[PDB]
C-alpha cells in the first residue's frame, strides 16, 4: 500500500502489447493516450487521428512558410514528440527546414512534399526533365 | 541515494517467472538506466520503452519525473520484436 503504479503499467503494457499485435507501434498508443486520452487508442488512431495531423500540417504550414507539409512528415513529428501538438509543428516545421537546407541544389520545395520528406527520394525523383 | 527498482520485463509474448530488481539513482535518466540493462541484462536500447506508471518513458527525462521515489517502486521494460 500503495502501488497502483504498477496498476497502471500493466495497464499500459496491455494496450502496448495489444498495439503492436495490430501494427501499431508504442509511440503511436501513447501518443493517442496523450493527447485526449482516448480509452481505445486503436480506434481512436484510424478514427480521430487525420484531423489532427492535418492540424500539424496546417498550423506548420502556416508558421514558418513556404519552408506544404506531407501527412508523413506530420505524423513523424507527431509521434517523435510522444503527442505534443505544439512541439509536433514545431520539430515539424524544424525537420522540414533541415530537409531542404539538406538538398544540393533546389529550392524543389513540392518535392520535398510530393514524396513525404524523403531526402533521396524527393532528391532521386526531382534529377528529371 | 540508490533506489531498489522493481522492474518486470515484458514481452509480445508473455502472460511472470521473470522478475529484476536494479539500485538506481533517482536523479539518474532514463538513458542512463537504458545503457544500465544493455551492460547489466544484454537488451540494447534500441529495443527498449520503459512503462513507469501510466507513461511511455522519454530517455531523457529522469526516473524521479515519472517517478522513482522509495525502494521496491515498480517500472516495465518491454521489449519489442526486432
Amino acid at each position: 500500500r500503495q502501488d497502483k503504479m504498477r496498476e497502471e503499467g500493466l495497464q499500459l503494457v496491455s494496450m502496448i502489447r495489444e498495439g503492436e499485435a495490430a501494427g501499431a507501434c508504442p509511440e503511436e498508443i501513447f501518443s493517442a493516450l496523450q493527447y485526449s486520452g482516448t480509452e481505445v487508442p486503436l480506434q481512436w488512431l484510424r478514427s480521430e487521428l487525420p484531423y489532427v495531423l492535418e492540424m500539424v500540417a496546417e498550423l506548420a504550414g502556416q508558421q514558418d512558410p513556404g519552408l506544404a507539409f506531407s501527412c508523413q512528415e506530420a505524423r513523424r513529428a507527431w509521434l517523435d514528440r510522444h503527442g505534443n501538438l505544439d512541439e509536433a509543428v514545431e520539430e515539424c516545421v524544424r525537420t522540414r527546414r533541415r530537409k531542404v537546407q539538406e538538398l544540393q541544389s533546389l529550392g524543389s520545395l513540392q518535392a520535398l512534399f510530393q514524396h513525404g520528406g524523403d531526402v533521396s527520394r524527393a532528391l532521386t525523383e526531382l534529377q528529371r526533365q | 541515494g540508490p533506489i531498489r527498482l522493481q522492474v518486470t520485463l515484458e514481452d509480445a509474448a508473455s502472460a511472470s517467472s521473470a522478475h529484476v530488481a536494479l539500485q538506481v539513482h533517482p536523479h539518474c535518466t532514463v538513458a542512463a538506466l537504458q545503457e544500465q540493462v544493455f551492460s547489466e541484462l544484454g537488451f540494447p536500447p534500441a529495443v527498449q520503452r520503459w512503462v513507469i506508471g501510466r507513461c511511455l518513458c522519454v530517455p531523457e527525462r529522469s526516473l524521479a519525473s515519472y517517478g522513482v521515489r522509495q525502494d521496491g517502486d515498480p517500472a516495465f521494460l518491454y521489449l519489442l520484436s526486432a
